[PDB]
């Protein structure tokens, strides 16, 4: 395939992927009763810590 | 001018005056792995969760600093990354800062060169992703499997 995209149609070559729906995670409430501590972390933005004025 | 019996000089004999810890040995690495100013380096940044992504680019049959057979071997495993312009393209996210990126694309890139450069590689295969490829590839077998001459 990719021989042809570039010799024939003079066009470069697209590659497609599957993505699935990011898991359904119910509000966050500000004290989550009876939860385990990774609850925290799935609502997490990125992984990196942030110093905010520091 | 002050010192202490714990200086810097009386801990460590050998190398005393203030250049020493200066130096540039250059000649202890004298191979240069990545030639980091024949590289094209692009920052593509982006913000919403962070991600930082690095770019690396560099021409396959232009590149000298690679033997010609690992410059063949590279080009034949990683085919898929491989651009119409010769390039071998490189992508890295996870950090938000560049700089973890970088090393990330440049590691992914020793360990091609690396894995290429040791000729005793067997690439072992899985048959657990691959099993139902190698029934459908003797299935298709049995379909071509057909002899008569044709055009």
């Amino acid at each position: 395939v990719t021989r042809v995209f570039h010799q024939l149609l003079d066009m470069r070559e697209p590659v497609f992927e599957f993505v699935r729906p990011p898991p359904y995670h119910p509000k966050q409430k500000r004290f989550p009763h009876r939860q385990p501590l990774r609850y925290l972390d799935r609502y997490r933005d990125s992984h990196e810590p942030t110093y905010g004025i520091y | 001018e002050f010192q202490s019996i714990y200086s810097l000089d009386k801990l460590y004999p050998e190398s005393r005056g203030s250049d020493t810890a200066w130096r540039l040995p250059d000649d202890a690495k004298q191979a240069n792995d990545i030639p980091v100013d024949r590289l094209t380096i692009s920052y593509c940044r982006s913000s919403g969760k962070v991600n930082s992504k690095a770019e690396v680019r560099f021409h396959l049959a232009s590149a000298d600093w690679i033997a010609e057979p690992v410059r063949l071997k590279l080009a034949v495993k990683h085919k898929n990354r491989i651009n119409r312009s010769g390039e071998l393209i490189l992508t890295s996210e996870c950090s938000r800062y560049q700089f973890r990126n970088l090393a990330d694309c440049l590691q992914k890139l020793r360990d091609m060169i690396a894995e290429a450069s040791q000729p005793x590689x067997x690439x072992x295969x899985x048959x657990x992703x691959l099993r139902r490829s190698r029934i459908e590839n003797m299935n298709r077998e049995r379909l071509r499997k057909k002899r008569i001459s044709s055009a």
